């Protein structure tokens, strides 16, 4: 639906999607600017970035509440109140899959095979990490195994490059084991590695953050905040 | 207190 | 698209929809309930409100941070940067006019026409007008006018209705005075007239407030603070 | 500091 607009017009119009918080708007601008099969830079990745997990992260909310719903209604002594909860969990749900497939598409097509660079390559495969994990997160069928083991997959390559090429206090690279220690923590069962990650990741961006300047303290110290969070509320 | 991802 | 779902199914949906915070959704199953082509009972109409009112909201807050970018982009000084604002402000207009032409279109058929009792019709009359209303809010052609007179119209019969029909302290009574006085003020241009409904409304009502049960005066004290908070800032 | 209406 985008193939006709200029991809500067598409960023442009992300942006000011982003300022109206029209995320889903912000979402397909981002697609078409994607689909125009140039590289992004920096900038673009993170329009792209906030917009998906914007779209995606009210689906997750709308889920969650559902979910709770659908629970309490199948515990003994609830009244039969029929197929609704579970079929309108179930429309969000697949809208959920949708837009993880979407994402997880633009990635296979072709972002990950022309990014070189290691910050465009870990962001990537962090996206693709994260999806893979929101789409573990509603699984429950002969395929969840393998979801989630996609996940692991591409956070694993991506921690394996963060580690070789970028400094322990690069934004990307703190996200990224902030994200894995979350898909440790609550998706593969694995609370004690999720802890040690946080925990290692924290003290090697501590030891590294005398060698920044004041911005770039600022960015990563905001990051670090977020582990500790997590190693505060998991110990 | 929901735990922290990357926003 | 909701014709094959039950009316029960699609009012429930639209209660879980709204616990989820999933307004489109909520909007799409109260338009498919209304199209079966029963009257609402109070509850409904209520659903059907919330609905609408939180999917426009949305658009017209997005509305006005564009039209504000555009206005900013078109005062002398600033640089040129194409026709992307002006068509995504148009794109969200276009939206948002769509929306009001939908409610517009299921209080004409056959909402308004059913509605016999003064609840019922007072509620379906206030609607109009505010969707004219907001039709009235991005209008700028030829037919404003006409599109002013007619939420105008739509507030003035509701008025007349409330007015026999309800006491004082009656919240919808009170909730359409409100917004006719917010039209004179913001539309109409008729600060004044504005001022002057307030003020006679909320003291009308303060003076009825003596015959009612306890929750029936918070539920209308709710609404009368609302009046004061438009006379502190009007005055 | 924005005007009410009926929310
Ligand atoms: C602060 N912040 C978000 C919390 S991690 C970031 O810098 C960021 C943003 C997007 C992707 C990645 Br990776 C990192
Ligand atoms: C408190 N409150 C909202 C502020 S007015 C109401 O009771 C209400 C709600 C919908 C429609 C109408 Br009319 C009235
Ligand atoms: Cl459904
Ligand atoms: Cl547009
Ligand atoms: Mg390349
Ligand atoms: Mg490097
Ligand atoms: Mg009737
Ligand atoms: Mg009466």
């Amino acid at each position: 639906a985008m193939g006709s607009m200029e991809r500067a017009s598409l960023i442009q119009k992300a942006k000011l999607a982003e300022q109206a918080e029209r995320y889903e708007d912000m979402a397909a601008f981002m697609k078409g600017a994607v689909e125009k099969g140039e590289e992004l830079s920096n900038e673009e990745r993170n329009l792209l970035s906030v917009a998906y997990k914007n779209v995606v992260g009210g689906q997750r909310a709308a889920w969650r509440v559902l979910s709770s719903i659908e629970q309490k209604s199948n515990e003994e002594g609830s009244e039969e109140k029929g197929p609704e909860v579970r079929e309108y969990r179930e429309k969000v749900e697949t809208e959920l899959q949708g837009v993880c497939d979407t994402v997880l598409g633009l990635l296979d097509s072709h972002l990950i095979k022309e990014a070189g660079d290691a910050e465009s390559r870990v962001f990537y495969l962090k996206m693709k990490g994260d999806y893979y994990r929101y789409l573990a997160e509603v699984a429950t069928g002969d395929d969840k195994k393998r979801i989630i083991d996609s996940a692991r997959s591409a956070y694993q390559e991506a921690m394996d490059i963060s580690k070789k090429e970028m400094p322990p206090t690069n934004p990307i690279r703190l996200g990224l084991a902030l994200n894995f220690s979350v898909f440790h923590y609550e998706i593969a069962n694995s609370p004690e590695e999720a802890i040690s990650l946080a925990k290692t990741t924290f003290d090697e961006a501590m030891a590294d953050l005398h060698t920044l300047s004041e911005d770039s303290y600022k960015d990563s110290t905001l990051i670090m905040q977020l582990l500790r969070d997590n190693l505060t509320l998991w110990t | 207190r929901r735990r922290k991802s990357c926003q």
